[PDB]
């Protein structure tokens, strides 16, 4: 049946040994050889290890493979910055007649300085208020690591619903970005004195505040 | 050098069809088994199909069996994927790959994918093509510590991706930041594109965002102006 199991993440500091496991059944890993692939998401993978323990030419010596029974592993012997990617194991299942991927593992090269976010808040446009809608936009840049918690508050109070928040996405920067959108009615908007976007990142909370006060 | 180039991908609604093709070079195509593998946004690799060297047999993922057909043309060194009665869960990037072994996979042996193509994206959605609504995100009179003023545009409820935003007809590239779009519960997208400018300029200069949504052919220029305050 359908899936090899990998741990969703593996981490370590640069130079450490980091290994990734891949747990299967009798019918796939127990029966057949295992390949490992290295992939940046949505982009073409690259073969790293074939036939349990072989390496293609061009692949660094610090990558090794191992198999036994219905389990296999990849070893990264001296974690380097380049090694921050996804990794998949794979094998042919003789009962199902199918080629089965592992659920995959993300590696992170531990450390890297924490970077506080930049919070930029926009109130609803006039022109959108005329259209009888209202969107508040909270834009959150240049943070590391990529884990934030966005809350919306109106006057002294947590905003219920109408919040869409993106999952943070790495920039070429090596820092992250994220948006959050609050949808309201122009009446909700206008029935409070103040709206806040509050972003909590690694125990630190930044707040920005806007008010229907266009020229008031 | 083995090259694999995928083609055919698109945006469709549920029940409709596509056909993908994978053109190859740099190897004796008819010797190897060929794959199709897909990747749904945010998710892992999922094998779709395999076809033997001589096309004498073909195997499919359970999820796709009967809707998809893999076939090949060893005369033209091309691999096809006929995708019928497409479902929103079929959205992904589609890769072809070469099998590195001896034309097939069995209880005896299976090399697995050795070389891969670049991918061709497939989007199956209940949404239809919608041009965006474009709102200016006016620069606030409320000062900030520093030489910063932020202004932007809100490119709201479009389908599909992508959209192109530039500033002052692309004559402005300095301190533009266009964020990754949100995929709302609607099935529609929204993005924001900001320019952080030195607050001295704000009012000395004019900022217009140029928004181009090719799929709809919706082209909109919004002037972004300080509020009357």
């Amino acid at each position: 049946q359908s899936v090899l199991t990998q741990p969703p993440s593996a981490s370590g500091t640069p130079g450490q040994r980091v290994t990734i496991s891949c747990s299967g059944t009798s019918s796939n890993i127990g029966s057949s050889t295992v390949n490992w692939y290295q992939q940046l998401p949505g982009m073409a993978p690259k073969l790293l290890i074939y036939r349990d323990a072989m390496r293609p030419s061009g692949v660094p010596d610090r990558f090794s493979g191992s198999k036994s029974g219905a389990s296999a592993s990849l070893a990264i012997g001296g974690l380097q910055s380049e090694d921050e990617t996804d990794y998949y194991c794979a094998a042919w299942d003789v009962s199902l007649n199918a080629y089965v991927f592992g659920t995959g593992t993300k590696v992170t090269v531990l450390g890297q300085p924490k970077a506080n976010p930049t919070v930029t808040l926009f109130p609803p446009s006039s022109e959108e208020l005329q259209a009888n809608k209202a969107t508040l936009v909270c834009l959150i840049s240049d943070f590391y690591p990529g884990a934030v918690t966005v809350a919306w508050k109106a006057d002294g109070s947590p905003v219920k619903a109408g919040v869409e928040t993106t999952k943070p996405s790495k920039q070429s920067n090596n820092k992250y970005a994220a948006s959050s959108y609050l949808s309201l009615t122009p009446e909700q908007w206008k029935s409070h004195r103040s709206y806040s976007c509050q972003v909590t990142h690694e125990g630190s909370t930044v707040e920005k505040t806007v008010a229907p006060t266009e020229c008031s | 050098e083995v090259q694999l180039v995928q083609s055919g991908g698109g945006v469709v609604q549920p029940g409709r069809s596509l056909r993908l093709s994978c053109s190859s070079s740099g190897f004796i195509f008819s010797s190897y088994a060929m794959y199709w593998v897909r990747q749904a946004p945010g998710k892992g690799l999922e094998w779709v199909a395999i076809i033997w060297d001589d096309g004498s047999d073909q195997h499919y993922a359970d999820s796709v069996k009967g809707r998809f057909t893999i076939s090949r043309n060893d005369s033209k060194n091309t691999l096809f994927l006929q995708m019928d009665s497409l479902r929103p869960e079929d959205t992904g990037v589609y890769f072809c790959a070469r099998d590195g072994g001896h034309g097939f996979c069995s209880s005896a042996s299976c090399f697995g994918p050795d070389y891969w193509g670049q991918g061709t994206p497939v989007t199956v959605s209940s949404a239809s093509t919608k041009g965006p609504s474009v709102f200016p995100l006016a620069p606030s009179s409320k000062s900030t510590s520093g030489g910063t003023a932020a202004l932007g545009c809100l490119v709201k409820d479009y389908f599909p991706q992508p959209v192109t935003v530039s500033w002052n007809s692309g004559a402005l590239t300095s301190g533009v930041h266009t964020f990754p779009a949100v995929l709302q519960s609607s099935g529609l997208y929204s993005l924001s594109s900001v320019v952080t400018v030195p607050s001295s300029s704000l009012g000395t200069q004019t900022y217009i965002c140029n928004v181009n949504h090719k799929p709809s052919n919706t082209k909109v220029d919004k002037r972004v102006e300080p509020k009357s305050c």
